[PDB]
Protein backbone atom coordinates (compact mmCIF):
# COMPACT_ATOMS: atom_id res chain seq x y z
CA UNK A 1 0.00 0.00 0.00
CA UNK A 2 2.13 2.88 1.30
CA UNK A 3 5.32 1.08 0.13
CA UNK A 4 8.42 2.52 1.89
CA UNK A 5 6.63 5.41 3.65
CA UNK A 6 5.74 3.43 6.78
CA UNK A 7 9.17 1.80 6.62
CA UNK A 8 10.86 5.21 6.74
CA UNK A 9 8.55 6.51 9.47
CA UNK A 10 8.71 3.58 11.89
CA UNK A 11 12.40 2.82 11.30
CA UNK A 12 13.41 6.42 11.98
CA UNK A 13 11.18 6.37 15.07
CA UNK A 14 13.13 3.39 16.41
CA UNK A 15 16.40 5.12 15.44
CA UNK A 16 15.59 8.29 17.34
CA UNK A 17 15.89 6.49 20.68
CA UNK A 18 18.03 3.42 19.81
CA UNK A 19 21.02 5.60 18.97
CA UNK A 20 20.10 8.68 21.01
CA UNK A 21 19.79 6.92 24.37
CA UNK A 22 23.14 5.21 23.84
CA UNK A 23 24.63 8.60 22.94
CA UNK A 24 23.29 10.07 26.19
CA UNK A 25 24.67 7.03 28.03
CA UNK A 26 28.09 7.72 26.49
CA UNK A 27 27.87 11.39 27.48
CA UNK A 28 27.08 10.51 31.10
CA UNK A 29 29.70 7.74 31.32
CA UNK A 30 32.22 10.28 30.06
CA UNK A 31 30.87 12.60 32.78
CA UNK A 32 31.41 9.91 35.40
CA UNK A 33 34.87 9.51 33.88
CA UNK A 34 35.36 13.26 34.29
CA UNK A 35 34.48 13.08 37.98
CA UNK A 36 36.67 9.99 38.32
CA UNK A 37 39.85 11.53 36.94
CA UNK A 38 39.08 14.23 39.49
CA UNK A 39 38.75 11.49 42.15
CA UNK A 40 41.98 9.69 41.25
CA UNK A 41 43.83 13.01 41.02
CA UNK A 42 42.84 13.52 44.67
CA UNK A 43 42.36 10.02 46.17
CA UNK A 44 45.37 7.72 45.66
CA UNK A 45 47.96 10.38 44.91
CA UNK A 46 46.49 12.57 47.66
CA UNK A 47 46.92 9.75 50.16
CA UNK A 48 50.53 9.74 48.99
CA UNK A 49 50.62 13.52 49.56
CA UNK A 50 49.55 13.06 53.17
CA UNK A 51 52.16 10.31 53.50
CA UNK A 52 55.07 12.36 52.12
CA UNK A 53 54.07 15.50 54.02
CA UNK A 54 53.94 13.45 57.22
CA UNK A 55 57.41 12.15 56.33
CA UNK A 56 58.68 15.72 55.94
CA UNK B 1 10.63 -3.49 6.87
CA UNK B 2 11.20 -7.19 6.20
CA UNK B 3 14.92 -6.55 5.71
CA UNK B 4 15.29 -2.87 4.77
CA UNK B 5 15.26 -1.08 8.11
CA UNK B 6 15.57 -3.92 10.62
CA UNK B 7 19.18 -4.31 9.49
CA UNK B 8 19.58 -0.57 10.07
CA UNK B 9 18.28 -1.01 13.63
CA UNK B 10 20.78 -3.82 14.20
CA UNK B 11 23.58 -1.62 12.86
CA UNK B 12 22.52 1.28 15.11
CA UNK B 13 22.54 -0.95 18.20
CA UNK B 14 25.97 -2.27 17.22
CA UNK B 15 27.12 1.35 16.95
CA UNK B 16 25.68 1.97 20.42
CA UNK B 17 27.59 -0.98 21.88
CA UNK B 18 30.82 0.12 20.20
CA UNK B 19 30.38 3.71 21.39
CA UNK B 20 29.82 2.73 25.02
CA UNK B 21 32.77 0.33 24.89
CA UNK B 22 35.04 3.05 23.50
CA UNK B 23 33.70 5.48 26.11
CA UNK B 24 34.81 3.01 28.78
CA UNK B 25 38.18 2.79 27.01
CA UNK B 26 38.35 6.59 27.25
CA UNK B 27 37.53 6.25 30.95
CA UNK B 28 40.56 3.98 31.34
CA UNK B 29 42.69 6.40 29.30
CA UNK B 30 41.81 9.41 31.44
CA UNK B 31 42.13 7.44 34.69
CA UNK B 32 45.70 6.64 33.69
CA UNK B 33 46.06 10.32 32.76
CA UNK B 34 44.96 11.29 36.28
CA UNK B 35 47.45 8.82 37.76
CA UNK B 36 50.40 10.10 35.72
CA UNK B 37 49.61 13.84 35.73
CA UNK B 38 48.89 14.00 39.46
CA UNK B 39 52.06 12.02 40.16
CA UNK B 40 54.13 14.57 38.22
CA UNK B 41 52.43 17.30 40.26
CA UNK B 42 53.53 15.38 43.37
CA UNK B 43 57.09 15.35 42.06
CA UNK B 44 56.94 19.14 41.62
CA UNK B 45 55.59 19.67 45.14
CA UNK B 46 58.29 17.36 46.51
CA UNK B 47 60.91 19.53 44.80
CA UNK B 48 59.36 22.60 46.44
CA UNK B 49 59.51 20.95 49.87
CA UNK B 50 63.14 19.97 49.27
CA UNK B 51 63.97 23.60 48.49
CA UNK B 52 62.24 24.89 51.63
CA UNK B 53 64.01 22.22 53.69
CA UNK B 54 67.45 23.23 52.43
CA UNK B 55 66.55 26.81 53.38
CA UNK B 56 65.56 25.62 56.86
CA UNK B 57 68.83 23.70 57.25
CA UNK C 1 4.17 -29.03 19.31
CA UNK C 2 5.58 -27.63 16.06
CA UNK C 3 8.93 -29.43 16.23
CA UNK C 4 8.80 -30.72 12.64
CA UNK C 5 6.64 -27.94 11.13
CA UNK C 6 8.45 -24.62 11.73
CA UNK C 7 12.09 -23.52 11.85
CA UNK C 8 14.30 -21.59 14.26
CA UNK C 9 14.39 -18.60 11.89
CA UNK C 10 10.62 -18.04 11.75
CA UNK C 11 10.97 -15.56 14.65
CA UNK C 12 13.45 -12.74 15.17
CA UNK C 13 16.56 -14.21 16.74
CA UNK C 14 18.59 -11.50 18.49
CA UNK C 15 15.55 -9.24 18.77
CA UNK C 16 16.30 -5.64 19.68
CA UNK C 17 13.01 -4.77 21.38
CA UNK C 18 10.74 -7.05 19.36
CA UNK C 19 8.83 -10.34 19.64
CA UNK C 20 7.47 -12.46 16.78
CA UNK C 21 4.14 -13.18 18.48
CA UNK C 22 2.69 -16.25 16.73
CA UNK C 23 -0.93 -15.07 16.49
CA UNK C 24 -2.48 -18.08 14.76
CA UNK C 25 -5.48 -16.87 12.75
CA UNK C 26 -8.16 -19.22 11.35
CA UNK C 27 -8.78 -19.62 7.64
CA UNK C 28 -11.97 -17.55 7.96
CA UNK C 29 -9.72 -14.60 8.85
CA UNK C 30 -6.26 -15.40 7.43
CA UNK C 31 -6.81 -12.94 4.57
CA UNK C 32 -7.57 -10.11 7.04
CA UNK C 33 -4.47 -9.86 9.25
CA UNK C 34 -2.18 -9.74 6.19
CA UNK C 35 -3.59 -6.22 5.64
CA UNK C 36 -4.72 -5.16 9.14
CA UNK C 37 -1.35 -5.88 10.80
CA UNK C 38 -0.23 -2.30 10.12
CA UNK C 39 -3.13 -0.73 12.03
CA UNK C 40 -3.63 -3.39 14.72
CA UNK C 41 -0.59 -1.98 16.53
CA UNK C 42 2.02 0.77 16.23
CA UNK C 43 5.74 0.90 17.02
CA UNK C 44 5.97 -2.40 15.12
CA UNK C 45 7.76 -3.82 12.08
CA UNK C 46 5.90 -3.00 8.82
CA UNK C 47 5.48 -5.59 6.06
CA UNK C 48 5.11 -8.30 8.73
CA UNK C 49 2.50 -10.14 6.67
CA UNK C 50 4.60 -13.27 6.05
CA UNK C 51 2.62 -16.44 6.79
CA UNK C 52 4.33 -19.55 8.17
CA UNK C 53 1.99 -22.47 7.44
CA UNK C 54 -1.67 -23.35 6.84
CA UNK C 55 -3.52 -26.04 8.83
CA UNK C 56 -7.02 -27.51 8.84
CA UNK C 57 -8.16 -25.91 12.11
CA UNK C 58 -6.25 -22.61 11.99
CA UNK C 59 -3.50 -21.22 9.77
CA UNK C 60 -0.12 -20.81 11.45
CA UNK C 61 1.17 -17.23 11.26
CA UNK C 62 2.99 -14.56 13.24
CA UNK C 63 3.84 -10.86 13.49
CA UNK C 64 6.75 -8.85 14.92
CA UNK C 65 6.17 -6.01 17.38
CA UNK C 66 7.48 -4.11 20.40
CA UNK C 67 7.65 -5.92 23.74
CA UNK C 68 5.24 -3.55 25.47
CA UNK C 69 3.14 -3.54 22.28
CA UNK C 70 2.50 -7.29 22.61
CA UNK C 71 -0.21 -6.42 25.14
CA UNK C 72 -1.78 -3.76 22.92
CA UNK C 73 -1.73 -5.89 19.77
CA UNK C 74 -3.22 -8.87 21.60
CA UNK C 75 -6.00 -6.73 23.09
CA UNK C 76 -6.78 -5.16 19.70
CA UNK C 77 -6.50 -8.40 17.72
CA UNK C 78 -8.51 -10.76 19.95
CA UNK C 79 -11.69 -9.03 18.71
CA UNK C 80 -11.04 -9.80 15.00
CA UNK C 81 -10.73 -13.59 15.45
CA UNK C 82 -6.93 -13.56 15.71
CA UNK C 83 -6.15 -16.32 18.21
CA UNK C 84 -2.92 -15.72 20.14
CA UNK C 85 -0.52 -18.63 20.69
CA UNK C 86 3.06 -17.77 21.69
CA UNK C 87 5.10 -20.74 20.44
CA UNK C 88 8.71 -21.36 21.47
CA UNK C 89 11.04 -23.30 19.17
CA UNK C 90 13.55 -25.77 20.62
CA UNK C 91 15.45 -28.28 18.49
CA UNK C 92 17.23 -29.96 21.41
CA UNK C 93 14.29 -30.58 23.74
CA UNK C 94 11.84 -31.66 21.02
CA UNK C 95 14.47 -34.01 19.59
CA UNK C 96 15.10 -35.42 23.07
CA UNK C 97 11.39 -36.01 23.66
CA UNK C 98 10.97 -37.80 20.32
CA UNK C 99 14.06 -39.93 20.98
CA UNK C 100 12.59 -40.81 24.38
CA UNK C 101 9.37 -41.86 22.63
CA UNK C 102 11.21 -44.16 20.21
CA UNK C 103 13.35 -45.56 23.04
CA UNK C 104 10.22 -46.31 25.05
CA UNK C 105 8.54 -48.05 22.11
CA UNK C 106 11.48 -50.34 21.32
CA UNK C 107 12.19 -51.06 24.99
CA UNK C 108 8.47 -51.71 25.46
CA UNK C 109 8.44 -54.47 22.85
Amino acid sequence: ALSDADVQKQIKHMMAFIEQEANEKAEEIDAKAEEEFNIEKGRLVQTQRLKIMEYY
Amino acid sequence: SQTQGIQQLLQAEKRAAEKVADARKRKARRLKQAKEEAQMEVEQYRREREQEFQSKQ
Amino acid sequence: SLAEIVKKDDFVLDSEYLVTLLVVVPKLNHNDWIKQYETLAEMVVPRSSNVLSEDQDSYLCNVTLFRKAVDDFRHKARENKFIVRDFQYNEEEMKADKEEMTRLSTDKK
